[PDB]
């Protein structure tokens, strides 16, 4: 990195994404009503899941064709539990102990598969006493 | 599986 973003430790968050049709939901033009959940889980340097506790708050900006698309959970692991007909694109803000700053981690919701997990890296920040101990969980700092 | 918005 350069300048500020030297102050920064790197951590890897894993978005974990299940989903599965729901047969008593009518079609919407043929296609199948699933009900698909999000979590996010924290990986250590050993790559081991443990709660996402560097987060006060995630978001989960939906698309658009949701009721109240933007849903906000404040507790370990964020878990979002929706039904749809179709996959998408979303952004899902992390919010850093802190008030450290918020992420924009980028997600696809889709059908691919009955399960599946995707790893992001975000750069925290080194400055929030607070925040610093809770990074030493899952790792170097 | 590949449905999309």
């Amino acid at each position: 990195p350069l300048g500020s973003m030297v102050a920064t430790v790197k951590r890897t968050i894993r978005i974990k994404t299940q989903q599965h049709i729901l047969p008593e939901v009518p079609p919407v033009e043929n296609f199948p009503v699933r009900q698909w959940s999000i979590e996010i889980v924290l990986l250590d340097d050993e790559g081991k899941e443990i709660p996402a506790t560097i987060f006060d708050k995630v978001i989960y900006h939906l698309h658009p064709t949701f009721a109240n698309p933007n849903r906000t959970f404040t507790d370990p692991p964020f878990r979002i539990e929706e039904q749809g007909w179709g996959g998408f694109p979303l952004d899902i803000s992390v919010f850093l102990l802190e008030k450290a700053g918020e992420r924009k981690i980028p997600h696809d919701l889709n059908f691919l598969q009955e399960s599946y997990e995707v790893e992001h890296v975000i750069q925290i920040p080194l400055n929030k006493p607070l925040l610093t101990e809770e990074l030493a969980k899952s790792g170097s700092t | 599986q590949t449905a999309r918005k």
